[PDB]
């Protein structure tokens, strides 16, 4: 009543001086127009259709239209106000705890995040100034994984998997793993990390924001939505977006990190883009720079030091182990352009074991730089005796062969977690030095699995003052030590 | 074939309309003159079907695939704004029995020719992949309803890739 | 708080105040037939070990 | 030892097919992977010569 | 807004229908069969509860 | 790619290079901007480039994959020509280590295509072979100088031919 007449009141309408490009040549999403060339390049301009598109090709006779919308809902002719201005995201956190399109679009509703300040997403690379080493932990809550393989904060990273291979659950668990370290009040801890999803269904992201609302992760989220309703442009500026919206907190001093799934799908976009364009791209449709193109987000990767005030953009590329087939070109950019990967074995997934990380395949170089050494201490062994159980697991009556093999078995039957099972290191060095203690080993690998369970609510219950002392032990206390072997022994009993 | 896949399919229909009470669509795209009298008689005789009783429990359409694609294509988005007319504009949960797939990407690569379009590296239209999700995406569980889509899997040569 | 979110307000503050009222059932215990068996046993195991034994 | 031979002969072609089935899985996946490659590659071949057009 | 004579016109209409919600200002007839469909999808959601009855659950153990 | 082409690149580096006493160039063009960090933090406390002197006689050079492959498309005949500078005109142990060779020839056709004129079949100019191979006429060891020249040729797609 009188409120939608308060909404219509204050209606700001005024106006400025403009001319428009009245469109030309239309077709396939692309306008060859003519006019409005007091438009810049990379520029955010707007058709008469309302949509705003970003600069395509200035022709020396023409203008080409790059835009990401619908123009079946767009005649000929019409008018392009040539807004000559930059396509610039938004500037600010107001997406944090919000959950927005890749435009700024919440189709979840839940109101505008209305960001003050407009990030000029014509950003480009962090360069060497705070190029340096990084020194953030993770808080992966990815107890066989972040044991596997630690990681920082600005780091160029990727992740590989096929249909359904949990790489979703991947960045599910380190969603829960943001939660208590978004909660951790330091902002090294406190997890203001990003997360975008591409391609994949608008229902099934609106099941992931359901996940959300349970996991209340908001406080450390902020979504840009790119669905398989994206269009071309939509998937291209998709890592774009997200590049921009790590820039505004990074350079707002943010130690945190970004979460697009799956790169590979604007892959898809962006040759099909070069085939509109009728450019003649090479193999997988690919046009030669979609390394640079990808290069163009992924260099952003920034641990970006005091010389950019100490903030930190992380970033680990998703882009899929489609059949697990490496030979990809893609995937061959895709390793190429990272520092890392995260390769996922599908076989232990096809055999139900999950997790399951490519153990063999994956390698990440960032490890205890930037990581809990206690757990290093626990487990850089373990990891090795791992090795050499695969080692041992490369055959099929060495006691000692038969030992390591009873090793891999609970090493195997411990590393695994189920989905939505945020935790800290702690139980990570806790069962690390356990296992690394072997004194299980005797018990059955698939009793290891529910004894596990046993002794990890056991030190959750007892040990949970003396899992804050291990805390305080910012090293290996002997006494800490002492303190593991006693409730180890305690446990044991208790098995 | 002779999969029980008619047999499946009207199986679920008869699931649909009792242990759901939702009604079936059918729209088979190319599907052959033959197969269409066939599938006319078979489903009438199941009872789902009915061209005068009023109380058949489903929906029916097939293509003819003699016809040009240009043609055999947009059945897609047809069987869509039926899905939406039965569920959106009927509140109801359904599916959709459509066969095939990859005759559906074999229509959108018929399609891209006509664009003269730089096909897919699979021949398909340059962004065959968006319609292609969008035909997954243009049915789902929405509030509007619980768009299901009985997907026929053609398998070219078997070819997952 | 709800009241001033809902429409419901003051019927939120009615509803807070009912719950006040309203009550769960509080469930019954038996320890004591479990503290009998306790202290018989006692009883009768003790005597048992201290004579034979 | 004729029993002994036996069984192992056949545990051998066991072996023998386990590895069989293995070198065949990578050989098919390679071998769509080449197929389809060599169709898109012949494909490309046609774009760019209708490009060429 | 006074410069507009457009949103003259819009705080006018505005006003209008405002002031005529005494009467429902453009009711409809398919928006109260829509308001009918959405009591019902309200209750589904609601539930079946009356909205204000407080309940009491009388627990029981083993 | 991931050979450890940089890391066993960087470890021969280290090695050989460890009495690298010329003129002597090492370049990362479509690199890391992290890799030139890391290289520099590396060479001025090595002693090989000077931490606080002007002893950089051994410097990295940085065509990191920041820029566009047009703008990463130059620095091997900068590359050439310094070394010329170094060795040519002094006739001292030089030595080049270089990284992406893939890149150079992948910017060759980005352009190629780009440069509106039929392309090769991996989309290089149709010289742009030429253009590597005299760009190696001039990258040798003279009878000016003695520049030393390690080429990294990031195996694409491992096509072997």
């Amino acid at each position: 009543s009188s409120i939608l007449e308060e909404r219509i009141l204050g209606a700001d309408t005024s106006v400025d001086l403009e001319e428009t490009g009245r469109v030309l040549s239309i077709g396939d999403g692309i306008a060859r127009v003519h006019g409005l060339r007091n438009v810049q390049a990379e520029e955010m301009v707007e058709f008469s259709s309302g949509l705003k598109g970003m600069s395509l090709n200035l022709e020396p006779d023409n203008v080409g239209v790059v835009v990401f919308g619908n123009d079946k809902l767009i005649k000929e002719g019409d008018i392009v106000k040539r807004t000559g201005a930059i396509v610039d995201v938004p500037v600010g956190e107001e997406l944090l705890g919000r959950v927005v399109d890749a435009l700024g679009n919440a189709i979840d509703g839940k109101g505008p995040i209305g960001s003050k300040a407009r990030r000029r997403v014509g950003l480009k690379a962090p360069g060497i100034i705070p190029r340096i080493s990084v020194r953030e932990p993770m808080q992966t809550g990815i107890k066989a994984v972040d044991s596997l393989v630690p990681i920082g904060r600005g780091q160029r990273e990727l992740i590989i998997g096929d249909r359904q291979t949990g790489k979703t659950s991947i960045a599910i668990d380190t969603i829960i793993n943001q939660k208590r370290f978004n909660d951790g009040t330091d902002e090294k801890k406190k997890l203001y990390c990003i997360y975008v999803a591409i391609g994949q269904k608008r229902s099934t992201v609106a099941q992931l924001v359901k996940r959300l609302t349970d996991a209340d992760a908001m406080k450390y989220t902020i979504v840009v939505s790119a669905t398989a309703s994206d269009a071309a442009p939509l998937q291209y500026l998709a890592p774009y977006s997200g590049c921009s919206m790590g820039e505004y907190f990074r350079d707002n001093g943010k130690h945190a990190l970004i979460i697009y799934d799956d790169l590979s799908k604007q892959a898809v976009a962006y040759r099909q883009m070069s085939l509109l364009l009728r450019r003649p791209p090479g193999r997988e449709a690919y046009p030669g720079d979609v390394f640079y193109l990808h290069s163009r987000l992924l260099e952003r990767a920034a641990k970006m030091n005091d010389a950019f005030g100490g903030g930190s953009l992380t970033a680990l590329p998703v882009i899929e182990t489609q059949a697990g087939d490496v030979s990809a070109y893609i995937p061959t950019n895709v390793i190429s352009i990272t520092d890392g990967q995260i390769f996922l074995e599908t076989e232990l997934f096809y055999k139900g074991i999950r997790p399951a990380i490519n153990v063999g395949l994956s390698v990440s170089r960032v490890g205890s730089a930037a990581q809990t050494r206690a757990m290093k201490q626990v487990a850089g062994t373990m990891k090795l005796e791992l090795a050499q159980y695969r080692e041992v697991a490369a055959f099929a009556l060495d006691a000692a062969t038969q030992q390591l093999l009873s090793r891999g078995v609970r090493l195997t039957e411990l590393l695994k977690q189920g989905q939505y099972s945020p935790m800290a290191i702690e139980e990570q060095v806790a069962v690390i030095y356990a296992g690394v203690r072997g004194y299980l080993d005797k018990l059955e690998p698939s009793k290891i699995t529910k004894f596990e369970n046993a002794f990890l609510s056991h030190v959750i219950s007892q040990h949970q003052a003396l899992l804050g002392k291990i805390r305080t032990d910012g090293k290996i206390s002997e006494e800490s030590d002492a303190k593991l072997k006693e409730i180890v022994t305690n446990f044991l009993a208790g098995f | 074939a002779g999969v029980g896949k008619t047999v499946l399919i009207m199986e679920l229909i008869n699931n649909v309309a009792k242990a759901h009470g939702g009604y079936s669509v059918f729209a088979g795209v190319g599907e052959r003159t033959r197969e269409g009298n066939d599938l006319y008689h078979e489903m009438i005789e199941s009872g789902v079907i009915n061209l005068k009783d009023a109380t058949s429990k489903v929906a029916l359409v097939y293509g003819q695939m003699n016809e040009p694609p240009g043609a055999r294509a947009r059945v897609a988005l047809t069987g869509l704004t039926v899905a939406e007319y039965f569920r959106d504009q009927e509140g109801q949960d359904v599916l959709l029995f459509i066969d095939n797939i990859f005759r559906f990407t074999q229509a959108g690569s018929e399609v891209s020719a006509l664009l003269g379009r730089i096909p897919s590296a699979v021949g398909y239209q340059p962004t065959l992949a968006t319609d292609m999700g969008t035909m997954q995406e243009r049915i789902t569980t929405t509030k509007k309803g619980s768009i299901t889509s009985v997907q026929a899997i053609y398998v070219p040569a078997d070819d997952l890739t | 708080y709800y009241k001033a979110n809902v429409a419901k307000a003051g019927l939120v503050d009615d509803f807070e105040k009912k719950f006040n009222a309203l009550k769960v059932p509080i469930p019954e215990d038996k320890y004591t037939a479990q503290v009998d068996a306790e202290e018989k046993e006692d009883v009768k195991s003790c005597a048992e070990f201290l004579t034979q034994s | 030892s004729t029993t002994s031979e036996q069984s192992a002969r056949m545990t051998a072609m066991d072996n023998a097919s386990k590895n069989a089935s293995e070198m065949i899985d990578k050989l098919t996946l390679t071998f769509n992977r080449t197929r389809q490659a060599v169709i898109t590659k012949e494909l490309i071949e046609i774009i760019s010569g209708a490009a060429a057009l | 807004d006074p410069v507009q004579k457009l949103f003259v016109d819009k705080i006018r209409e505005y006003r209008t229908k405002r002031q005529t919600s005494g009467g429902p200002v453009d009711a409809g007839p398919e928006y109260q069969q829509d308001l009918d469909r959405e009591l019902f999808k309200l209750k589904q959601m609601y539930g079946k509860a009356d909205m204000n009855t407080f309940p009491n659950f009388t627990f029981e153990d083993p």
